[PDB]
């Protein structure tokens, strides 16, 4: 129950999260409230645990310079990679990629992993 | 929801493909139309023909 | 180090899941996941009377959705209906359903009586002190 | 094309707009430019007609090697011929006067290119 | 989690508009969903049950849900 | 080798001896090998046994990173090489293969 009946609106309401001291000491002054849309748009629960999703494919690894927490050779290495790919295919984009005007075309650009 | 990064990009073509039209409609007019010059401008330095 | 803590609570036991009908639960999602539906509405055994248009034609809201475009398959989930497929995988698992529905509607038919004097001191018999 | 939603007309005014970035950009030119006589159009599509019998030639052999480095060696022994002949025709081309100059330069690399490229290529696909 | 205790609203409106929503399901599901537009929103029907337990006590008595069965009717002419 | 089974590569015997001979001493798809050399622990000498460690390669493969139903099942080569890397489904696939095939008992 993170959303409040409204008796002016009589519909229920909410807000973003806010700190106690707002929410107690500013209780009158509320600012952005929104009607409360559900947890899902089908009524069903969603309440589960969660875990990380698999991994997706890497065209230019971070082990390549993994020993600094700081990543700017990676940084420059992978966009050298992305901008040499679409040195290839910059020009191609609207017309056989994904900036096509009729989705029968529609080919994801070749760089987009590496982007 | 499967979110293997070639569906993802078909998912997010269309959100990138009305930012890249806003970004580009904005810089067209106010970019181009405030920076660029168009038809080859130059500097012209005459010189009279002298007797 | 080896011993600097100097003692481990080992006799402390996980929290012992006491809920009421939680292994029926648990039991008809596991037969739901071998069905391998993609309506997640399923999970409830209700599903057939809070969302009888799944087995007719799928359309759960009147166009009040917020899903994206149908560009992937991976949309409209809910607004997809029940194949053969799904509904003989979901047939199988209708012994459990029904076990966890008769644990629910038994709860619901427990009611608080005034001959129930442990109420106030019930965290002991529901086995919160460790 | 009129008849649609908001969201689509949105896109289709997007994936319009995102082509005509050579519109945009044709009235914004440079005076202090080389400028040279571009390659017309039909000599563009011989040379595309000329590329794609070479793509012919290569595809069976490219198509049936399962090995990723002989591909991108194929690529790299075809590519340097052709990137001298690219130098040649690009140097005879900023240097021509008229548009006969620019289709002749044209009409020499696209006949190197059928002449000597297929055996060129046909060598190396037999090596491979 | 450190989750505060507040029992079951009972309020006059809130309560309307749960009772509302209800009989708009209970409509809506008793004929598998062949209503021109479905109106029922199944979430808030759980809050019924957890907000309004005099209505819901009402609803589940036989005789309390026919009275409420006949002025749904009644007014649905 | 925090996905496998042994505190340190010296207890996973011959399998893991086999697994480190198999790619270069910098290449992360040796514990990948190794998973293989879990997964046919007592399943490499029954013939099904074999096809159900080869399976759970799969499995493993797919959930470490996105897969396509068909993508692992049309790879045309399976051998491996010292520089091969688990940057791909495939190669994770690859690895996990040459694990469950270097796994004596």
């Amino acid at each position: 129950k993170c959303f409040f009946f409204d008796h002016g609106l009589k519909k229920y309401q909410m807000f973003e999260p806010e700190d106690m001291y707002t929410v107690v000491f500013e209780g009158w002054a509320l600012d952005d409230l929104i009607t409360f849309p559900g947890f899902t748009p089908t009524g069903r629960t969603n309440s589960y645990q969660i875990g990380l999703s698999p991994r997706q494919r890497t065209v230019v690894p971070t082990q390549t310079f993994y020993q600094m927490q700081d990543y700017y050779m990676l940084c420059g290495l992978r966009f050298e990679r992305w901008f040499r790919c679409d040195l290839v295919y910059h020009d191609q984009r609207h017309t056989k990629f994904d900036q096509v005007k009729n989705q029968k075309n529609y080919k994801t650009y070749p760089c987009y992993r590496e982007y | 929801t499967f979110g293997e990064l070639q569906t993802a990009d078909d998912y997010l073509h269309v959100l990138q493909l009305r930012s890249q039209n806003k970004w580009v409609k904005n810089y067209w007019n106010r970019s181009l139309q405030e920076t660029g010059k168009t038809n080859k401008a130059h500097v012209i330095s005459p010189q009279e023909q002298l007797r | 180090a080896l011993f600097f803590m100097a003692n481990t609570a080992i006799s402390v036991p996980s929290v012992l899941d006491t809920s009421p009908c939680m292994k029926q639960m648990l039991a008809y999602e596991d037969c739901v996941l071998d069905a391998n539906v993609p309506q997640q509405e399923v999970i409830h055994p209700q599903w057939p009377t809070i969302w009888p248009r799944l087995l007719t034609d799928g359309k759960l809201l009147e166009f009040d959705k917020v899903p994206f475009h149908p560009e992937n398959i991976y949309n409209y989930t809910y607004m997809r209906p029940l194949t053969k497929k799904n509904k003989q995988y979901l047939y199988e698992c209708e012994e459990e359903r029904f076990v966890f529905k008769a644990c629910l509607r038994k709860v619901i038919s427990l009611k608080k009586t005034d001959k129930h004097t442990s109420w106030d001191t019930a965290e002991v018999a529901n086995l919160q002190l460790t | 094309v009129e008849e649609m939603d908001t969201i689509q007309k949105m896109n289709y005014e997007a994936t319009v707009n995102m082509g005509r970035q050579d519109l945009i950009t044709r009235e914004y030119t440079f005076y202090s430019d080389y400028e040279f006589i571009p390659i017309q159009e039909d000599r563009k599509q011989q040379m595309e007609d000329a590329l794609n019998n070479l793509h012919k030639i290569i595809h069976p052999t490219v198509t049936q090697l399962k090995k990723k480095a002989n591909v991108q060696e194929i690529q790299d022994r075809v590519f340097r011929k052709l990137q001298g002949w690219e130098g040649e025709l690009n140097t005879c081309v900023f240097s021509a006067k008229n548009v006969r100059d620019s289709n002749f330069c044209a009409d020499r690399f696209t006949n190197r290119i059928n002449t000597e490229g297929v055996e060129f290529v046909k060598q190396i696909l037999r090596e491979y | 989690m450190e989750v505060k205790y507040r029992g079951p609203s009972d309020d006059k409106l809130e309560c309307e508009f749960l009772e509302n929503n209800l009989l708009s399901c209970l409509r809506e599901k008793s004929v598998q969903d062949n209503v021109a537009k479905m109106t029922c929103r199944p979430e808030f029907l759980v809050w019924f049950f957890l907000e309004c337990p005099t209505k819901a006590a009402v609803y589940h008595d036989p005789k309390g849900l026919r009275n409420i069965f006949i002025q749904d009717k009644i007014k649905q002419k | 080798m925090a996905q496998t089974a042994h505190q340190n590569r010296y207890q996973g015997g011959l399998c893991y001896a086999q697994c480190n001979e198999l790619f270069s001493f910098w290449n992360p798809s040796i514990q990948q090998c190794w998973k293989g050399c879990d997964f046919g622990v007592g399943r490499v000498n029954d013939p099904e046994g074999r096809i159900e460690a080869q399976q759970m390669c799969k499995r493993w493969a797919a959930e470490l990173y996105w897969t396509y139903k068909g993508e692992l099942d049309t790879i045309k080569d399976l051998r491996v090489h010292a520089d091969m890397y688990p940057t791909t489904p495939q190669n994770v696939y690859r690895a996990c293969l040459a694990g469950v095939r270097r796994q004596k008992f």
